[PDB]
């Protein structure tokens, strides 16, 4: 089927440059009208740039002269090369296919987060939330930037899992909790491990939670 | 530039109810050049309607669109719990491509009281010299809840932070975590740590607590 796989997001300094890639499957980028769309945290959708099937390119006024949209036909990949990045450029960036006639966006990439900040990367401290229906979790504390991914038992336990939105502490670092409810009749036999992955700092922590 | 104004900004309706969303354009937009998107949390927007009234691929019958000129409508004929999302209108009849500000749709389920759990800071965290006490309010509705912290009967202020999950796509409930943060020196010089919860689902506030040395 049709697929759009995005990479390139992460932390970069203000004034810095960063390239995003969007690898297509099931169709050609060269013969299609293609687009980048961004969404600032908690905000609406903003159109960034387009590239026509015939190669013509157009840019939002806010990115003109800083950003370049392009494609590599043989790699079947769409690119956005960004420059002179500011905090206003912090957003989830989406690549999208759209038909030339009406510019509706029928296929979207999964998105990739770009965080424009001068603050240093820090890995999270993972502490257990022990039970004493039983609730148990992991406290993912003091990290920068977003995001962290939390699974339970390598993704085998998904039922009853709540991973909370991160809160910005007064220190400038993020913290969240991930909890799961389980039958207390299984606390003796079943092992519960939270897998906290923070790719910006290469931090990959497995933490066993016990009674 | 064509400005798209969506109304209402927020909408809360029960499952089975009809939902009607509006998108007003500052200039005339040809009917064939208006689209609607559904965006669920942590996901890309998904095309729902294109050309004012045509359904996209894999889109259920309950979604429909209509309108022309400057007034366009998205309708969900019968709301389902999975319809929790933000909905955006979009035009490309004129450059540049513009989006509406979005309509956040909440599913108005029946009152559900929270299950309250309290967590003492682990031993490992104490090594760093900081103590986080976590109060969990699990699977409740509506979103509004009051969480008060009490340390040896002393009502705390300005030393806790709250986080709420996005509305669940199946049971339409929320979960809330409250984290009380104190220094290890302050934590080990107190005994009773309580989390009081006031919520519509509860006839009276519920207090969960623990003793540090118990």
């Amino acid at each position: 089927e049709v697929q759009l796989v995005e990479t390139g997001g992460g932390l970069i300094q203000p004034g810095g440059s960063l390239r995003l890639s969007c690898a297509a499957s099931g169709f050609t980028v060269s013969s299609n009208y293609m687009s980048w769309v961004r969404q600032a945290p908690g905000k609406g959708l903003e159109w960034v740039s387009v590239i026509y099937s015939g190669g013509s390119t157009y840019y939002a006024d806010s990115v003109k002269g800083r950003f370049t949209i392009s494609r590599d036909n043989s790699k079947n990949t769409l690119y956005l090369q960004m420059n002179s990045l500011r905090a206003e450029d912090t957003a989830v960036y989406y690549c999208a296919r759209y038909d030339g006639i009406y510019g509706e966006l029928d296929f979207w990439g999964q998105g990739t987060l770009v965080t424009v900040s001068s603050a240093s990367t820090k890995g999270p401290s993972v502490f257990p939330l022990a039970p004493s229906t039983a609730a148990l979790g992991c406290l993912v504390k003091d990290y920068f930037p977003e995001p962290v991914t939390v699974s339970w038992n390598s993704g085998a336990l998904t039922s009853g899992v709540h991973t909370f939105p991160a809160v910005l502490q007064s220190s400038g670092l993020y913290s969240l909790s991930s909890v799961v409810t389980v039958p207390s009749s299984s606390l003796g036999t079943q092992t519960y491990i939270c897998n906290v992955n923070h790719k910006p700092s290469n931090t990959k922590v497995d933490k066993k939670v016990e009674p | 530039e064509i400005v798209l104004t969506q109304s209402p900004g927020t909408l809360s309706l029960s499952p089975g109810e009809r939902a009607t969303l509006s998108c007003r354009a500052s200039q005339s937009v040809s009917s064939s050049y208006l689209a609607w998107y559904q965006q669920k949390p942590g996901q890309a927007p998904r095309l729902l309607i294109y050309g004012a009234s045509s359904r996209a691929t894999g889109i259920p019958d309950r979604f429909s669109g209509s309108g022309s000129g400057t007034d366009f409508t998205l309708t969900i004929s019968r709301l389902e719990p999975e319809d929790f999302a933000v909905y955006y209108c979009q035009q490309y009849g004129s450059s540049p491509l513009t989006f509406g500000q979005g309509t956040k749709v909440e599913i108005k389920r029946t009152v559900a009281a929270p299950s309250v759990f309290i967590f003492p800071p682990s031993d490992e965290q104490l090594k760093s010299g900081t103590a986080s006490v976590v109060c969990l309010l699990n699977n409740f509705y509506p979103r509004e809840a009051k969480v008060q912290w009490k340390v040896d009967n002393a009502l705390q202020s300005g030393n806790s932070q709250e986080s709420v999950t996005e509305q669940d796509s199946k049971d339409s409930t929320y979960s809330l975590s409250s984290t009380l943060t104190l220094s290890k020196a302050d934590y080990e010089k107190h005994k009773v740590y309580a989390c009081e919860v006031t919520h519509q689902g509860l006839s009276s506030p519920v207090t969960k607590s623990f003793n540090r040395g118990e």
